[PDB]
RNA sequence: UGCUCGGCGCCGGCCCGAAGCGUUUACUUUGAAAAAA
RNA sequence: UGGUGACUCUAGAUAACCUCGGGCCGAUCGCACGCCCGGCGGCGACGACCCAUUCGAACGUCUGCCCUAUCAACUUUCGAUGGUAGUCGCCGUGCCUACCAUGGUGACCACGGGUGACGGGGAAUCAGGGUUCGAUUCCGGAGAGGGAGCCUGAGAAACGGCUACCACAUCCAAGGAAGGCAGCAGGCGCGCAAAUUACCCACUCCCGACCCGGGGAGGUAGUGACGAAAAAUAACAAUACAGGACUCUUUCGAGGCCCUGUAAUUGGAAUGAGUCCACUUUAAAUCCUUUAACGAGGAUCCAUUGGAGGGCAAGUCUGGUGCCAGCAGCCGCGGUAAUUCCAGCUCCAAUAGCGUAUA
RNA sequence: UACCUGGUUGAUCCUGCCAGUAGCAUAUGCUUGUCUCAAAGAUUAAGCCAUGCAUGUCUAAGUACGCACGGCCGGUACAGUGAAACUGCGAAUGGCUCAUUAAAUCAGUUAUGGUUCCUUUGGUCGCUCGACUUGGAUAACUGUGGUAAUUCU
C-alpha cells in the first residue's frame, strides 16, 4: 500500500498491414516533409485523429437536442477552434469527419517556426527549437512536440538568453575570439 | 537586480503569523540563495533578519522566476513555539543528537533485556 | 478482523472530503461521535484544506490543542471529532463563526456568519422516547437528548435550540409547504417545497419537492430536513441558494464572469 | 372509474379536494437508493 | 401517558424476590482564590449501574457462480424434514437433548468428483455480438507447519499470548532449557523466473497517562531495458554537375533568382552528454531546474537487431563447399551456371531498440 | 480502420486445416547517450531459516523519602526535574500470502419488533426514610543466594 500512480497509456498505435508500398510512400513523404525522427510521432497523430473521429462518430450516433451531445460537441468545437485546426465559420460537429493529419502536422512548433521566416529549413527550425532558443509567452520552450494555440501563435520570437535575437555571444565565437587574440599576440 | 512582488499574501492571528507566497524575478541570473531573500522580504516590510522562515524553492524551466513559501513572525519566542525543528536547525538555533536510530533500538532491547536499576547503567 | 477498525485509507474517504492521491496511503478516521463516519467533517480537514490555517498535520493539531476551537458553544481539543452537519465554529481569536451546510452540489462550504446568529442550531429528531417515570424525551440528530419538550412535538418536527443552556426555543411543523434541505443522496444541498408524500407501509416513504423555478425531484423520508415555515428560511442561504443549476447554464455563466473578467 | 371528512367561490344546497377500496403477470418509460480509483 | 403498517413496545398500579463467586447510590486529584458571620462558593481532571448515539460485529430474506453422466437417484433416527417441552448461547432456530410422523431434494440437473478456483470492484482484445485473465496496493473473507483446547480483555479460538500432538530443529556438565520471517533486509533449497543484512519520524496517519515519546504502518535513496511519456548522434554558405520549373538559337549552347539532389574541398556560426564551483531540493544529501570556468570537423563524443525467391518492403553481385556443410514458421533452396548455404559490397524495416519460445 | 495472403492439381472451381500478419504478459538473447513515472520470489516449495529491527506510552490534574540533580528564612509535612517500579490504557490496529472453500466466499436489495457494543457526544447521577477520612498486604529500594543459560527467581 504505497502512494502511486500507476496509470499510464500507449500513445500510439501499430498499424495492421506493416508491409505495402501506398501509405508507407505516404509516411515517409509526411516525414520528409514536415520533418519528423521516425513513424512513431505521425503513428501518434494518426491515434489522436483515431480518437478524435471515434469520439465525433459516437456524438453522430445520439439524437438532435441531446444535452449531453450538445455540450460534449460544443466543448469538442471549442478545443478544436481553439488549437486552429478548423474555421471560425465551420463551428458544426459534421466539419470533424472532414479533416485530414495535416491539418494536424500545421499547428506543430517546427512548422510554425519554418513559417514565421525566422528559420532557414525545416530541420534547421527542428535542431534551433531542440537546442533552447525560442520562447514563447516570455517562456522558453525546449519540446518540438508543441501544439501552438491560436491565441499563443503571434507570440513566437527568439529567447533573450540567445546570440541571435540579443544575448550574449556564444562559445565558439568567444572561444574563436581568444584563439585569435593569442595567435596574433 | 532581484525584483520580488508578493501573491496570495493573508494574515492568521490564531497562529501569531504572517504566512505568503514569494517570488523571485532574476533575469538571466543564478538562483538567488535563502538569506538574502530573507533581508530583502525583511527591508521590504521593515522587520529585523530574526523571524522570517522560508522553504521549498523551485526554479522554472528557463531561469526567469521561481516559486517559494514564507512565513514571517511578530517574536523570536513565537518563532521557537510553533515551528518545525529541522528549519530551526537550518538557522542554528536548535541542535539535535546524532545518534542513528539502530543504536536506539538495540538500547531499548537491552534495557528491556534487564529489570530494575540495571536499566541505567547495563543499557549504556 | 477481530475488532473494531482504527485506519481508513485514502481512496476509501468519502468524496465530499475531498481528498488528494498523492500525498499518502492513509486518510485521518474520525473519532466517534454524533454524525456517522461517510457523512461528517474531521476538524483537521476543514482546517488545513478550506482555510489552510495549517500545513502539517502537527501544526493543526498545535492549533487544536490551544482552547481555541469552539464547537456547538464547547471547546473542543481533539483532531478526529467529527464536526457534522448543521455544527457551528466558533474562533474568538479572530472573531469569526463558520455554520457547516451544504453547498449546491454534494460537499460541504463554508459560511460566515455574524455572532448573533450565531447562537441558536437546528435540530432534526429521530424518535420520541418516554422516560422513566413518564417524562418525555427527545433525541435529535446530533444525539442531543432534551428533557420536558412541547407535547406538540412529532417524530419528525425539526426544533431550534441554544447552545449555552440547551433548551427548545421555537419549533417548525412537517407540513406540505414548508421550505426544506436534503441530506445525504444524489441531489444532496437543493433548496425546495415539500408538496406531497407518500406512505408506504413496511418501506421507506418518500416525498415530493418542488423548487422555485419548477424543478421537481424525490428522495427518502430519512432525508428531509426542514428549516423554513413556508417560504421564509430561518437560516442565510449561501450564495447560490442551492438551486442545481443545469452544466451548460453553468458553463454560460462561467464564460460570462470570464469574459466579464478579461 | 365510482360510493365518510372538509375548499380559492358562494347562498339545508352546486362543484372540487380527500380516511377507506377500486384483476393479478411479463414487457415498456420516468424517479429513488446505489463506496472510491 | 406516547409511537409504529402492526407488540407479549415504553410508561402506569398491586403482591414478592434481589444472589455475599455481591448492580448503582464519589472515603480520588490539580488551578485561581474568595464573600457573609465554624458553616458557604468557581473552572476542570478521573471513575460510575444505566438509557440514546458513534465505529462496528453477529446470525437471516430475494436474486446471481467454471467443468463433468466414463457422477441418476441422494440424506435418515450416531439429525435427514417438521411438531411439543427444555439445556446452552448475547438472543431467533435440531445448535443440542426426551417423545412423536416418515418426511426433504432431484432431469428446470440434486447428489458425487475435479479445478493450473480466494470472490468482487476490474485488465487485455475490441464494428456489432463476444473470448480470456483477475495471487497483485481498494472492499470482504481464511491462515500464521497443521489439526485441538483455552487465560485475560468490550472486542481473540490471538500465535512478534499459553498448553498438548506429530514432522523438523537450537544450546547443553545430559539432570534440563529455549522454538515458529505466508513482517522489513538477508541465506539455503526449488525453478525459465524476481532487488539493499541502507537512512528517517520531516511529509500521510495510528497507539499511549499524551504539544514533547514510539511506529521496517509508511516516507527517502540504491538495484531496475516488466512496462509507459518525452526525446541527442547535426544545420548552414561557397566550389563539386544532370538539367528542368519561365523565354529561346531546326538541334549542342546560353540568360538561370528559388535552383533540387550529392564527394574526407573549405569556412565561420552553435549547443548538448561528461568533467565540474556555487545556488536550490531534502531530517542531511543525491535526482531535476539555475548559473560560473572547460568542453565537436575521420564533430571515434564510432546505433544496433533480423533479413534480401513468393506471402514479405530489399541484388539473375562476387569468391568458397559444391544434395556435404547448412538455410528453411509454410512452399521448398543444396547435383562443381546457389536471386535462399558460408564470407565482402550495396540496399530495404523498426530504429535505443530488435529477434526467438511458451499462455 | 467492420481487412486477409502462400501451399493438394498437367491445369480450374470448393470443404478443409497448416503457415504467415497485429496486440498482450513471462523468460531469454543481442545492444545502449539524456530525462520524467514505475512493476518486481505470484505461478514449481503455504519448503526450511542463522542474524538485526518491526509496540510502546506523562500532563496542571493516580502513586516520589533513589541526594540521580537541586532552591532557603528552613520548623503549618510535600520548592522543582525526576530514572526505576505499582496502577490504567493499546498490543483484537497495521503488514504478508492465496494454502483450504463451487450456494461455501462475495456482490446488489433488505431485517434484528430475534442480541451485544471499548471510546466520544447528550441525559441521569440530595428521586431510597434507614466521617474534619476505616484497614492490612506488596512493589521500587537495602541486604543476601542456586543454576550452564532465559525478559528464570
Amino acid at each position: 500500500p504505497v502512494a502511486r500512480s500507476w496509470v499510464c497509456r500507449k500513445t500510439y498505435v501499430t498499424p495492421r498491414r506493416p508491409f505495402e508500398k501506398s501509405r508507407l510512400d505516404q509516411e515517409l513523404k509526411l516525414i520528409g516533409e514536415y520533418g519528423l525522427r521516425n513513424k512513431r510521432e505521425v503513428w501518434r497523430v494518426k491515434f489522436t485523429l483515431a480518437k478524435i473521429r471515434k469520439a465525433a462518430r459516437e456524438l453522430l450516433t445520439l439524437d438532435e437536442k441531446d444535452p449531453r451531445r450538445l455540450f460534449e460537441g460544443n466543448a469538442l468545437l471549442r478545443r478544436l477552434v481553439r488549437i486552429g485546426v478548423l474555421d471560425e465559420g465551420k463551428m458544426k460537429l459534421d466539419y470533424i469527419l472532414g479533416l485530414k493529419i495535416e491539418d494536424f502536422l500545421e499547428r506543430r512548433l517546427q512548422t510554425q517556426v519554418f513559417k514565421l521566416g525566422l528559420a532557414k529549413s525545416i530541420h534547421h527550425a527542428r535542431v534551433l527549437i531542440r537546442q533552447r532558443h525560442i520562447r514563447v509567452r516570455k517562456q522558453v520552450v525546449n519540446i518540438p512536440s508543441f501544439i501552438v494555440r491560436l491565441d499563443s501563435q503571434k507570440h513566437i520570437d527568439f529567447s533573450l538568453r540567445s546570440p541571435y535575437g540579443g544575448g550574449r555571444p556564444g562559445r565558439v565565437k568567444r572561444k574563436n575570439a581568444k584563439k585569435g587574440q593569442g595567435g596574433a599576440g | 537586480t532581484v525584483t520580488i512582488r508578493t501573491r496570495k499574501f493573508m494574515t492568521n492571528r490564531l497562529l501569531q503569523r504572517k504566512q505568503m507566497v514569494i517570488d523571485v524575478l532574476h533575469p538571466g541570473k543564478a538562483t538567488v540563495p535563502k538569506t538574502e531573500i530573507r533581508e530583502k522580504l525583511a527591508k521590504m516590510y521593515k522587520t529585523t533578519p530574526d523571524v522570517i522562515f522560508v522553504f521549498g524553492f523551485r526554479t522554472h524551466f528557463g531561469g526567469g522566476k521561481t516559486t517559494g513559501f514564507g512565513m514571517i513572525y511578530d517574536s523570536l519566542d513565537y518563532a521557537k513555539k510553533n515551528e518545525p525543528k529541522h528549519r530551526l536547525a537550518r538557522h542554528g538555533l536548535y541542535e539535535k543528537k546524532k545518534t542513528s536510530r539502530k543504536q536506539r533500538k538495540e538500547r531499548k532491547n537491552r534495557m528491556k533485556k534487564v529489570r530494575g536499576t540495571a536499566k541505567a547503567n547495563v543499557g549504556a | 478482523a477481530r475488532g473494531p477498525k482504527k485506519h481508513l485509507k485514502r481512496v476509501a474517504a468519502p468524496k465530499h472530503w475531498m481528498l488528494d492521491k498523492l500525498t499518502g496511503v492513509f486518510a485521518p478516521r474520525p473519532s466517534t461521535g454524533p454524525h456517522k463516519l461517510r457523512e461528517c467533517l474531521p476538524l483537521i480537514i476543514f482546517l488545513r484544506n478550506r482555510l489552510k490555517y495549517a500545513l502539517t498535520g502537527d501544526e493543526v493539531k498545535k492549533i487544536c490543542m490551544q482552547r481555541f476551537i469552539k464547537i456547538d458553544g464547547k471547546v473542543r481539543t481533539d483532531i478526529t471529532y467529527p464536526a457534522g452537519f448543521m455544527d457551528v465554529i466558533s474562533i474568538d481569536k479572530t472573531g469569526e463563526n463558520f455554520r457547516l451546510i451544504y453547498d449546491t452540489k454534494g460537499r460541504f462550504a463554508v459560511h460566515r456568519i455574524t455572532p448573533e446568529e450565531a447562537k441558536y442550531k437546528l435540530c432534526k429528531v429521530r424518535k420520541i422516547f418516554v422516560g422513566t417515570k413518564g417524562i418525555p424525551h427527545l433525541v435529535t440528530h446530533d444525539a442531543r437528548t432534551i428533557r420536558y419538550p412541547d407535547p406538540l412535538i412529532k417524530v419528525n418536527d425539526t426544533i431550534q435550540i441554544d447552545l449555552e443552556t440547551g433548551k427548545i426555543t421555537d419549533f417548525i411543523k412537517f407540513d406540505t409547504g414548508n421550505l426544506c434541505m436534503v441530506t445525504g443522496g444524489a441531489n444532496l444541498g437543493r433548496i425546495g417545497v415539500i408538496t406531497n408524500r407518500e406512505r408506504h407501509p413496511g418501506s421507506f416513504d418518500v416525498v415530493h419537492v418542488k423548487d422555485a423555478n419548477g424543478n421537481s425531484f424525490a428522495t427518502r423520508l430519512s432525508n428531509i430536513f426542514v428549516i423554513g415555515k413556508g417560504n421564509k428560511p430561518w437560516i442565510s442561504l449561501p450564495r447560490g441558494k442551492g438551486i442545481r443549476l443545469t452544466i451548460a447554464e453553468e458553463r454560460d455563466k462561467r464564460l460570462a464572469a470570464k469574459q466579464s473578467s478579461g
